[PDB]
């Protein structure tokens, strides 16, 4: 901020305004904050140590009900579809060792 | 060119200055010993006080009539022998070759810039000339800021210091892509 | 749902604004629309009477080949306008556009001398400046005042060329003998619709006076005031059309901007012109 | 009742362009079952709305008529308060706000005032918009004019490569009056409509909106021009052809020599 004050006090507005506008940190942080509660406390561990299919039943329903908060956070289409296939990837891995 | 014509008049006075590094002395004389007569002819029909001038060498030059007729060239390029126009005619033609709905606004806002607008009695003579060419009872207004030498530079400092200048320039990449046509395209 | 009595005001509104030479078409588009010929029969019949009494309708007189005009200032009820020329009464079907009963009108005698006098002078005037003009002069002792209501009408109904136009002109030659304040109106309605639609509607409230000196003198002098105002008015109208690209339209929309150049859309969209800076 | 509709459109065609709104309401009051069948091809003036949150103006037509509300492009809100309207694409919302900006510049350059609006909507391989411009005459001045413009534009963008197919349909509903002493009162109605389509190449320097701007500019120049000369000169010709200023029998002399030269020109054939 002291360097920014140097450039502001020296009437050079370029680097000062670009320090917040040219840097995409502001929009990156706001999208991060939009996805911030969605990424904290994710029940993937419910899927990790689940060897019994009943644990997997309740686990699958639990993870998707926690994922239900993407209605308010603008989730993308293709991102959600690759997400679903990733969920099925770990489902398949768990079932492979289960068999 | 006013300095060049002044050099010719100095030769006609008797004082010769023809060296390339002496033409600069002629410029110095133009910058500190010339003025603009209000009446262009009434003052020519009189003998002035003929003030002196000290050269860098230490000599002395009495100028005489070669000090007001020298910047007279700007208002009459007949002295240099040319069919061009004076400054006043450049203003009046620039205003009259525009939309008739803006003439009064343009006559109420004239800005001078450039170092040649620093002669004594320049603005006053310009007002007289424009009044002779503008239509009757139209407020003529000539401004003359104190930074006529620095007008274009200060304007550049204001223009380039804006955030829109990023979109107003021509990038190097763009110049390498299109070429000079990109400059003529985005010339404004 | 709309009642039936309002349809009379509707049809009256559509007939009283019908352009000249296009009355029949308004009638077809109102006959095939209002669906009740009885409602528009009475209401539109009164509207027809208005539309044909006000616009100086050209009515043909089969007996003397004159083609007189029906002016509002002369009637005896059942389309019984009193033809001043030839002193004949007549009935007239506003729709058929054919007169009826050329009974020799036993006029009471109001200003018949002035009628044919100023009529004659106006016949000369019409034959001078009007191509397809028609004159008609109503002589009447209106409310204890002798007056001449000279009327002028010219029109061109060319539907193949998609245009019309009806120069209408009235001149109340108020025969107030010491000061004939000849105040009348010259209303004009011109329609043109080739690949578009354009309507010219104008009128000049002419006001002039002269003492009724004599009859022939004020007849041709009435023509003097008429030729003055009409040449003046037509010429002035033409020059209003002349000074319209730069004044009237510039009040609405300029031809070119004040910078006298086109729009560099690339410039405006690419960056802000400096409008943020003042 | 289809012939009834044809005669109704012809009645509006011949209707006086001074009371378009009132008489259109009257014609709808005849057969109200044919009401919103006529409000698609009967040209009438515009309606000025008022964006409360922004402090601007925005015109009203069917394209902004979302449900029964109007999408204020200065705020992208609906008035009446319908929170269920058809919002445009966010992409098109940005394209629309810059469209409104560019046409405010356009309007200010030619009209020197007035109200404007540019709405937008989709297409499978492109998009389409409308451009409303309403310039009323200078209320202080005596010239009571009312310029009205509607520009239906449909951008039929091609596959790729950024070349498009810009279809445009315009309409100008003029209005004029002068209370000049030489003319008394000279009312002057009028209306036009044209179509034009060009395939200007799209680029980073030539976006779609710029192509549309050039088309709207050229179109209005042609309409204003075309009007002024063709139609208004035609009306001047009609008034001059009705009554002539020169006395007859003088015109017989000039037309006499005119027919003499007619014989002279068609004499040396």
């Amino acid at each position: 901020l002291l360097t920014l004050d140097i450039l502001k006090h020296g009437k050079r507005f370029h680097a000062t305004v670009s320090f917040d506008t040219d840097t995409g940190l502001k929009q990156a942080l706001e999208t991060v904050n939009d996805y911030n509660p969605l990424m904290k406390d994710f029940p993937l561990n419910d899927l990790l140590s689940a060897t019994e299919l009943d644990k997997i039943r309740q686990a699958l329903v639990a993870i998707f009900t926690h994922l239900r908060k993407i209605r308010n956070t603008k989730y993308p289409i293709q991102r959600a579809l690759r997400l679903v296939e990733a969920i099925s990837r770990d489902l398949s891995s768990q079932l492979l060792k289960v068999l | 060119d006013v300095s060049r014509f002044l050099r010719l008049y100095l030769r006609k006075e008797g004082y010769d200055f023809h060296s390339s590094s002496e033409f600069e002395i002629v410029k110095a004389i133009k910058e500190r010993a010339c003025y603009l007569s209000i009446n262009p002819q009434k003052d020519e029909t009189l003998e002035t006080e003929k003030a002196q001038y000290y050269l860098p060498d230490g000599s002395t030059i009495e100028i005489g009539p070669s000090r007001f007729r020298a910047p007279e060239l700007l208002f009459r390029p007949d002295l240099i022998g040319e069919e061009s126009e004076g400054i006043h005619e450049v203003l009046v033609f620039a205003i009259q070759k525009s939309d008739m709905d803006l003439r009064r606004t343009l006559f109420s806002n004239i800005v001078l810039s450039g170092g040649s607008t620093l002669f004594k009695g320049f603005g006053d003579r310009l007002l007289s000339e424009v009044k002779k060419l503008a239509p009757k009872d139209v407020k003529i207004r000539i401004s003359a800021p104190q930074e006529r030498l620095y007008s274009t530079w200060i304007g550049g400092s204001i223009l380039a210091s804006l955030d829109t200048f990023k979109k107003m320039w021509v990038s190097k990449k763009e110049y390498e892509e299109d070429g000079a046509r990109s400059i003529h395209r985005k010339t404004f | 749902r709309v009642s039936d009595e309002e349809k009379v005001r509707i049809a009256a509104k559509f007939i009283t604004h019908a352009p000249p030479g296009e009355f029949n078409e308004v009638f077809n588009d109102v006959r095939l629309l209002l669906n009740n010929d009885n409602l528009l029969r009475e209401g539109a019949a009164h509207a027809f009477a208005q539309y044909n009494m006000d616009q100086f309708t050209p009515v043909k007189i089969e007996g003397y080949e004159d083609q007189v005009l029906i002016t509002e200032h002369g009637d005896l009820g059942n389309s019984r306008f009193l033809d001043p020329r030839n002193k004949i009464s007549f009935k007239f079907d506003h729709l058929r556009k054919e007169a009826s009963d050329p009974q020799p009108e036993e006029v009471d005698g109001s200003l018949k001398s002035w009628r044919e006098s100023c009529d004659s002078a106006l016949r000369a005037y019409v034959k001078d400046h009007y191509s397809n003009g028609f004159c008609t002069v109503y002589a009447k002792n209106i409310d204890g005042q002798q007056t001449i209501i000279a009327c002028i009408e010219s029109h061109q109904f060319q539907p193949k060329n998609f245009w019309n136009g009806r120069w209408r002109s009235e001149w109340k030659f108020t025969i107030t003998p010491p000061t004939a304040q000849v105040v009348g109106v010259l209303k004009i309605q011109v329609h043109y619709y080739e690949d578009g639609n354009v309507q010219l509607v104008s009128h000049k409230d002419v006001q002039d006076s002269v003492t009724v000196s004599n009859e022939a003198q004020t007849a041709k002098e009435f023509i003097k005031i008429i030729e003055h105002a009409e040449n003046e008015y037509q010429t002035a109208i033409s020059e209003n059309y002349q000074t319209m690209s730069d004044t009237t339209f510039k009040a609405l929309r300029r031809q070119l901007p004040v910078t006298r150049t086109k729009i560099d859309w690339n410039k405006i969209l690419s960056y802000k012109i400096g409008k943020e800076m003042q | 009742s289809d012939q009834q509709l044809d005669c109704a459109l012809d009645l509006m065609r011949r209707l006086p362009p001074q009371q378009i709104e009132k008489n259109l309401s009257d014609l709808i009051d005849l057969v109200p079952s044919l009401c919103e069948d006529l409000l698609s091809s009967v040209d009438q003036p515009l309606k000025i709305a008022r964006d409360k949150v922004v402090g601007k103006d925005y015109l009203l037509c069917d394209y902004n008529r979302d449900g029964d509300s109007y999408r204020s492009p200065w705020s992208n809100k609906y008035d009446p308060p319908l929170e269920d309207g058809a919002m445009p694409s966010a992409r098109l919302r940005k394209l629309e706000v810059e469209a409104n900006n560019a046409f405010d510049q356009y309007r200010d350059l030619y009209f020197e005032g007035g109200v404007s609006s540019v709405y937008l909507w989709d297409l499978d391989h492109g998009f389409a918009g409308v451009i409303l411009i309403k310039k009323a005459g200078d209320g202080s001045k005596k010239i009571k004019g009312c310029w009205d413009s509607i520009h239906v534009v449909e951008v039929q963008e091609k596959s790729s490569g950024r070349t498009a197919h810009y279809k445009l349909t315009s309409t100008v509903m003029l209005w004029l009056q002068t209370n000049k002493s030489g003319s008394g009162t000279m009312n002057l109605g009028g209306s036009l409509t044209r179509q034009m389509e060009k395939d200007e190449t799209v680029s980073d320097c030539s976006p779609h909106i710029a192509n549309i701007g050039r088309l709207v500019e050229d179109m209005e120049n042609k309409i204003r021009s075309t009007l002024n000369e063709i139609y208004f000169g035609k009306t001047k010709d009609i008034v001059n052809g009705l009554r002539s200023v020169q006395t007859f029998a003088d015109k017989s002399k000039q037309e006499a020599l005119k027919n003499d030269l007619v014989e002279a020109l068609k004499r040396k054939q």
